[PDB]
């Protein structure tokens, strides 16, 4: 009943990942006059100010000065800032009445409907802002006479644990609901980062929480949980050198309990690599699932990206699975592809070619496509497959004649 | 085999720093 | 006039190839598509789900403001 192993295999190796940071005040910042972009920068305050914050409770004037100085900054702003809310509310109450402003209704294509049927019930007062944002979730298949949009998905996001603008713990959360008198769905993701230490106090070094939950009624009747613990750190090989590692749990909860069902149990690493003109990016997993009743399954799987200096053009990727099911000693199953890409232009137009290779049945498949902004010279190959149609005429009205 | 080992490997060096 | 007549009277010769249905064959015999394009979904409906690729994520920069 739980998915298939391809699946964790799948989504536990998919490239080199990196992790989310803080995010600053940008008017305490750089104190009063404007800034610009930086990491290291940013990182770099965040820390800084927390260290001055304990030596000037501890007494030492000197980072004393440099809070005291933050704190007028802080101050300055947020004064600031309120009286720009209260223009703009002032503002709006000039412009408009007692009124407010209406959004645009969603737009659904074409169709054999009058298209402004139901456009009024996508049109409302803005609310403008409240911390979360909505957006309606549609389905491939709508009713025949109404609009399609059936679920809401809520999106939250945060810094909670920070002093003054210095943040602690960046938070996330995302679920998508739909609930009508028949069914049931309800997902959710959350994601929570921790930084352990930034350049020059330490080197980069951030971990991940994931979480993730699946109910679908009356389908399912059992539910899907899914943690995700992994760990980054710039380093470890060289100077500025991407490497991760990563676990994964997950279970099928029977009756909604988490304590009962199928388990699996996964396993990942990443790194990149500089040698000679190339350059490597791979990752790399290992999962344990569980099965309903047989046992111990177990897949391994790898993703490569060979980046290379000349010929900056040529992009090429390199993908395996292994499967080991029960008998292990002859049922090892292998599988492994390739995938180029390249890029020309010609006859004034934008020429993109994609060569891919599945190497288990002995395919190539090869796709150009071509965008001519300019004029129709594109088109000469248009007699190709007009010849052929003309050759499936005139064969079906000699057929249609006798 | 190599993404059990090399897979602690990774995390034991990790732990060796915090 | 002259271009309409010679591309399609090239087309003639071009594409009276010998054969022209054992790769008619050797096509649809890989009823098996093309490989698509993977996303992170969720495993019961596969709506998508948010992704942290490093080539993307080293672009994003966000800020704090106050609320009111
Ligand atoms: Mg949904």
């Amino acid at each position: 009943r739980l998915p298939p192993m391809t699946f964790f295999v799948e989504q536990m190796s998919e490239g080199v990942l990196k992790p989310e940071g803080w995010a600053t005040m940008e008017t305490v910042a750089g104190l009063g006059e404007e800034v610009t972009e930086d990491e290291g920068a940013e990182s770099f305050n965040h820390v800084y100010y927390r260290q001055m914050y304990e030596l000037a409770v501890a007494g030492d004037p000197w980072a004393q000065r440099e809070y005291a100085a933050m704190l007028r900054a802080y101050d300055k702003g947020c004064e600031s800032y309120r009286a720009s809310y209260e223009e703009a509310d002032v503002d709006a109450n000039v412009e408009y009445g007692v009124e407010s402003y209406v959004v645009d209704p969603i737009d659904f294509g074409p169709s054999f409907d009058p298209e402004d049927m139901y456009s009024h019930r996508h049109a409302y007062a803005e609310a403008a802002d409240a911390g979360v944002t909505v957006i309606p979730s549609q389905d491939y298949y709508g009713p025949e006479h109404d609009d399609p949009l059936n679920g809401i998905v809520f999106q939250y996001e945060a810094q909670p644990f920070s002093r003054h603008g210095w943040g602690g713990v960046p938070f996330d959360l995302t679920v998508c609901c739909e609930k009508d008198k028949t069914s049931l769905c309800l997902q959710g993701e959350t994601h929570v980062s921790l930084v352990h230490s930034v350049p020059p106090f330490g080197p980069r070094h951030i971990t991940q929480v994931t979480g993730s939950w699946e109910v679908l009624r009356p389908n399912i009747k059992d539910v899907m949980y899914q943690l995700e613990v992994d760990t980054f750190k710039d380093g470890l090989l060289g100077k500025s050198d991407h490497a991760g590692c990563g676990l994964m749990l997950a279970r099928l909860g029977e009756g909604g309990d988490p304590r009962k069902g199928p388990t699996a149990v996964g396993v990942r690493l990443q790194d990149t690599l500089r040698v000679g003109p190339f350059k490597l990016e791979a990752c790399a997993s290992k999962v344990a699932v569980q099965g309903p009743t047989g046992g111990k399954e177990e897949g391994w799987g790898a993703r490569a990206f060979v980046g290379y200096d000349w010929l900056p053009g040529l992009g090429m990727a390199f993908d395996f699975i292994q499967e080991r099911t029960p008998e292990e000693g002859g049922k090892r199953l292998r599988g492994y592809g390739a995938n180029f890409t390249y890029d020309w232009e010609a006859l004034g137009a934008a020429f993109g070619m994609e060569v891919d290779y599945v190497a288990a049945s002995e395919s190539v498949f090869v796709s150009v496509n071509a965008f001519s902004g300019n004029d129709y010279r594109l088109g000469w190959l248009l007699l190709l497959p007009a010849v052929n149609y003309f050759k499936e005429t005139v064969s079906s009205l000699w057929a249609r004649l006798r | 085999k190599f993404i059990f080992w090399a897979a602690m490997v990774y995390a034991t060096l990790y732990g060796n720093y915090e | 006039a002259v271009k309409v007549a010679l591309g399609v009277a090239f087309a003639f010769w071009w594409t009276s190839g010998p054969g022209a249905d054992e790769e008619m064959d050797a096509k649809a015999q890989q009823e098996p598509d093309r490989r698509s394009q993977y996303t992170r979904h969720y495993a019961f409906k596969g709506r998508g789900r948010k992704e942290f690729l490093r080539s993307d994520m080293k672009n994003d920069a966000n800020e704090l403001v106050p609320t009111r």
